[PDB]
């Protein structure tokens, strides 16, 4: 059926977050790696640039060994850049 | 057994007290006959209210017929609470549930939501003012909180450019569609200046709020191309109303103010309808062999602690009981002294 | 030796407690006012008539006193005709009426000019019936010219009964429109009992917007409300800071 | 620089019931060009499809005169479907 | 966490703090294996902060 990309940008946050959670510590480490996971879960228009591409930056950008919670919550509102290219 | 009851007529209440007087000799028993003691007074000062109906009561009255205006009624509705005294008038409804008040005039809330619903208005402006009070403001806010309407309220009892203004940015949100809650005297500022600036061209729905529709003078938008569309109380060509138009204009101007023209202000046909249930209700009361007359002198409304006569529950409820047939339509009250059982027509302006 | 009124509402204590020192504190010995208090319900206009006419022939000089929205008519209009000076913390009248010194500033600008300092173009208004619908007729006018869209909601029909129920519902709908912005109008009272019932509901966690359009905000417990994470602001007319106040709390909590 | 596929959704349906207010009564008629007016105000990632496509077709295929209000309240919630193509 | 040492007098702060370090934990889940009385501490302080 219909895909809606801002539905898929709630989905992506939060199945990020949700694998992040599974590794502690090394979380800044694996960030990308979840993120692959979110994409490949919810769904991107494009599979290069994944479900929301400005999270995936700001999260690495940001995430900290244990800092996972406030990473998540201050990256999640970002905006996702885009879907196509 | 004779019957004494006071009434308060504003200045300028001319026609209304002539309908007053013709309701007095239309509406005459031989056994009983209602004695009026009139007072002008200004009605929207507290003050002159307050003082008019203790002279009223201190004089003895079983019952008083009168007027009120936004500022007055409080002192009204809690004077008569308070000594039992019985209060009749074509006034706006009171929100709330008031004792010993009789409100001859029905409740318009409902006829003009579900009006909105019939034209199917998801979206419209509304110009009230603080005259007849707030109510219909708090009806027409809440039922557009709970159908998700866009309404607009705007108070135009306090403010010419200002109107140029708010039409203008109505025109450019492109909302035709306007409720006019306001005096006789507003509505008609209101079109004046609607047709000065020419807001009153096609695309445009009109709806004013009151049971005086067909009562003012609607010539001047009849010619306007806009949709206009109100509300009658009084239907002309009832048997009643007929035969009461046919004695009516034909009554001479000199005693009666007013009176030869062909039509009447809902207001003064509900002073009418007003003589007819105190008729009815002293009827029943003397017909029920329940004796009124009045035990010790009324005193000093101010008298502390209050003293109400007791017997004068009764003609509350007499008059409540009451139920006929007058001008406005069928007449009936409920416990809270609210119209009940009332018909209101609803008119639309056109070409013909 | 001068003789003022002292009218009361049926349940005013702390006010007339601050009446009573405020008797002690600026009383010289020039001369002494000497109150003539009468406690009434304030609602009722035939009460405040009689006890208003009951001051004045008394031969009082001036009277304090407070007014309802209904009594207030009754008041302005005797004070105005006798010429009998009113002096009152309560609420503002909507137009010019003379003989009557009006102790309560107005709010209203206030308020428009917060609205427009957090830059509100769509929340919710909560009114009732008691401080009038002033407020809301003049929030509802700027709003149709900024375009904000108030939801005007009236909480002062709400029976002490059933209020918990209805407070859940119209905040459930509330949740649905997604308005988080929201405008208490209303005594302290309303306010504890709305703000309770916003933390019941947990309304009152992060990015939900509370305005308390009372002039105290800090006289009400708001304590409850404070962790949340919900922002929350309002206006004060009594600054704790000044060490006019500050000397007063010392001598009044003592 | 940052646009937001939700956030250009939440922009787009807003504007085209901002403007369909406009046209009460007449709305049925004028939910593409309205819709033209919020894609092309709040912006969109192919011109061709819009700010969102599939609340544009789920409006023009329910609006009705004067049933604006229930129209965009039950379409706004749709899947935007495809931004790109 | 044993809730059963904390000081009546200090409790407050005492729950804020450690709730707080439960959200750095991103704790959601939790279990109250408390008396009834101490349960009812507990989720007053629950709802203070809104959690
Ligand atoms: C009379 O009014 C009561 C009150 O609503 C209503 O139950 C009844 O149906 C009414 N009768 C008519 C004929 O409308």
């Amino acid at each position: 059926g219909p895909a809606d990309c801002c539905r898929m940008k709630e989905c992506c946050t939060d199945r990020v977050n949700e694998c992040l959670q599974r590794y502690s510590g090394r979380e800044d480490k694996f960030v990308s790696f979840c993120y692959q996971e979110a994409t490949v879960t919810c769904g991107s228009f494009n599979e290069i640039v994944g479900c929301c591409y400005g999270y995936q930056m700001c999260m690495i950008r940001v995430v900290k060994p244990n800092s996972l919670s406030g990473a998540h919550e201050a990256c999640k509102t970002v905006s996702c850049g885009n879907p196509c290219a | 057994n004779s019957i004494q009851i006071g009434g308060l007529f504003p200045r300028g209440a001319d026609q209304e007290y002539s309908a007053f007087r013709v309701g007095m000799v239309q509406f005459s028993t031989s056994e009983f006959r209602l004695t009026p003691h009139i007072d002008n007074l200004e009605v929207a000062n507290s003050f002159a209210v307050t003082n008019a109906f203790c002279s009223q009561f201190s004089r003895g009255v079983y019952a008083i017929f009168g007027f009120y205006d936004k500022k007055s009624v409080n002192t009204i509705t809690s004077f008569c609470g308070t000594l039992h005294v019985s209060f009749i008038t074509p006034s706006f409804p009171t929100d709330g549930t008031h004792p010993f008040v009789i409100q001859m005039r029905p409740d318009l809330k409902g006829a003009l939501l579900s009006l909105i619903e019939y034209y199917q208005w998801d979206k419209f402006a509304y110009l009230y003012d603080s005259d007849r009070g707030l109510s219909t403001l708090q009806a027409v806010l809440d039922s557009a909180a709970e159908k998700k309407w866009q309404v607009t309220a705007i108070n135009v009892g306090n403010i010419d450019e200002t109107y140029r203004s708010l039409f203008q940015d109505l025109e450019l949100k492109g909302e035709r569609r306007v409720i006019l809650d306001c005096e006789r005297d507003k509505v008609n500022d209101i079109v004046d200046q609607v047709i000065t600036i020419g807001k009153h061209v096609k695309g445009y729905h009109y709806i004013i709020a009151n049971l005086g529709f067909t009562d003012g003078d609607l010539l001047k938008i009849q010619f306007g191309g806009a949709e206009v569309s109100g509300f009658q109380i009084v239907d002309y060509d009832d048997s009643l109303v007929s035969k009461f138009i046919e004695r009516w204009s034909t009554l001479e101007e000199k005693e009666y103010p007013g009176a030869h023209t062909a039509t009447i202000k809902y207001t003064s046909a509900l002073t009418y309808d007003a003589v007819q249930v105190m008729t009815e209700a002293f009827r029943n009361l003397r017909k029920q062999r329940i004796e009124i007359s009045r035990r010790g002198n009324a005193g000093d409304c101010l008298a502390n602690p209050a003293v109400p006569w007791g017997q004068g529950v009764e003609i509350e409820r007499a008059l409540k009981q009451v139920q006929v047939e007058g001008l406005s339509g069928n007449i009936k009250f409920d416990q809270n002294g609210k119209r009940i059982n009332y018909t209101i027509n609803i008119m639309e302006l056109k070409t013909n | 030796s001068i003789q003022i009124g002292g009218l009361f509402p049926r349940g005013a204590d702390q006010e007339y407690s601050a009446f009573r020192v405020g008797m002690v504190q600026f009383s010289t010995s020039e001369f002494r006012l000497t109150p003539h208090i009468d406690n009434l319900e304030v609602a009722n206009s035939f009460a405040v008539t009689n006890a208003f006419c009951s001051q004045f022939s008394r031969g009082v000089y001036a009277i304090f006193g407070f007014y309802d929205k209904k009594s207030v008519n009754t008041i302005t209009s005797f004070c105005g005709t006798l010429h009998v000076s009113f002096i009152t913390p309560s609420f503002p009248t909507d137009g010019t009426h003379p003989f009557v010194i009006q102790m309560r500033p107005d709010l209203k600008g206030a308020l428009l000019s917060l609205i427009e300092y957090y830059q509100w173009d769509k929340f919710a208004y909560l009114y009732d019936s008691d401080r009038g619908l002033s407020t809301l007729q003049a929030v509802l006018d700027s709003a149709a010219e900024k375009k904000w869209q108030v939801t005007a909601i009236n909480v002062g029909n709400i029976n002490n009964d059933k209020k918990d129920e209805t407070y859940r519902s119209l905040f459930q709908d509330l949740e649905l429109k997604g308005e988080r912005r929201v405008i208490l109008d209303c005594e302290r009272d309303k306010v504890n009992d709305i703000v309770d019932q916003v933390i019941t509901i947990g309304k009152h966690v992060k990015g939900y917007h509370y305005i308390i359009a009372n002039l105290g905000f800090t006289d009400g417990d708001l304590l409850k409300i404070q962790f949340g994470g919900a922002e929350v602001s309002g206006f004060q007319i009594v600054d704790y800071d000044d060490s006019l106040v500050s000397k007063f709390i010392e001598r009044w909590s003592t």
